[PDB]
């Protein structure tokens, strides 16, 4: 039983990271091509060490060290996939017939979620049968998302060369940050105070924040700030393909490695599974070698 | 602590207030 949850979590993490290879036609991080090559090289070293840790600790029944090696492999495999997916995008967009497009100022999905979370927290802290503890827990949700919104505003301000947009992203973030401080002040103010006037008073302090959040959502929704997707030409997709296939093969074999290790950890008396394990481990290594060679040969 | 907690949550908020 012990060790199996680590393996199950790793297999779930692999299933998630594999979506990055389905249509890698947009950037997924800020890594340069050499950033990608550096990350692939470092993770190759880490994974090599982890694959040896997985086999040796399953063999010897060191189940805490086995679990750490499974977790370490998983993290290195996810890093590899992120680097491979970014590298593929950069290869595709570098083709002469590709159109690179532009980065949007604010990632829209997490932006909308942050605004909704603040709005829902403000509504929750205002519900009539809500306990004082729920007021405080709602405040922590507001603080979390207020910090994320401010960071994203500072980034958006950095990304734009338009002085008016530069200034407005900061001012809008400032309005959100100061309204949260006033709301937190009023929550902190509540001490042994659980009366209808303070319930109404907390509700009252949500208004400037909800308005500031709405004003920022309206400002940030200007189509001028939106991403314009890259267009990858057929030849760019052909150029990316060896990187994508090698990364997909690494993950397929890594998944088999982890499934095999999960069984061997419980029962290491299994000569067939030991060969399968060595086969998956060598195919993982072969795929990484092919991916690095492909990243160098197909380099823009 | 009630102040330490909200400080941990508010992240790098000061970079905006000072700005």
């Amino acid at each position: 039983a012990p060790g199996q949850k680590e393996c199950d979590n790793a297999l779930r993490q692999l299933e998630t990271v594999r979506e990055l290879l389905e249509n890698p036609v947009q950037p997924i991080n800020d890594m340069s091509y050499f950033g990608c090559l550096d990350s692939v090289m470092e993770n190759s070293k880490v994974l090599g060490e982890a694959m040896t840790g997985i086999s040796q600790n399953a063999k010897n029944g060191n189940l805490p060290e086995f679990g750490d090696a499974i977790a370490t492999a998983s993290k290195a495999l996810c890093g590899f996939t992120e680097a491979a997916a970014q590298a593929a995008y950069l290869v595709g967009v570098s083709d002469p017939n590709s159109q690179a497009g532009q980065q949007g100022l604010v990632e829209p999905t997490q932006f909308a979620r942050a605004n909704q979370a603040i709005q829902m927290a403000c509504q929750s802290l205002g519900e009539p049968g809500c306990t004082q503890a729920q007021v405080l827990s709602a405040a922590t949700i507001v603080a979390k998302h207020t910090s994320a919104l401010c960071n994203s505003c500072r980034l958006a301000s950095a990304r734009t060369a338009n002085p008016t947009a530069k200034r407005q992203f900061v001012q809008s973030a400032k309005e959100v940050a100061n309204s949260t401080a006033n709301l937190v002040k009023t929550i902190k103010a509540l001490d042994g105070d659980f009366t209808e006037e303070n319930r109404a008073q907390c509700r009252a302090a949500t208004a400037p924040l909800l308005e500031a959040v709405d004003n920022l959502s309206a400002f940030a929704s200007n189509p001028e700030f939106s991403s314009v997707p890259a267009q990858i030409s057929p030849e760019g997709r052909a150029a990316m393909e060896p990187i994508v296939i090698s990364a997909k093969t690494m993950l397929e074999s890594a998944g088999g490695l982890i499934q095999t290790a999960r069984a061997l950890a419980v029962n290491p008396r299994d000569p067939p599974r030991w060969s399968v394990l060595a086969g998956h481990s060598r195919t993982v290594s072969d795929s990484i070698k092919k991916l690095i060679t492909s990243m160098r040969d197909k380099a823009p | 602590d009630i102040d330490q907690m909200f400080s941990t949550l508010l992240g790098e908020l000061d970079l905006l207030l000072q700005s």
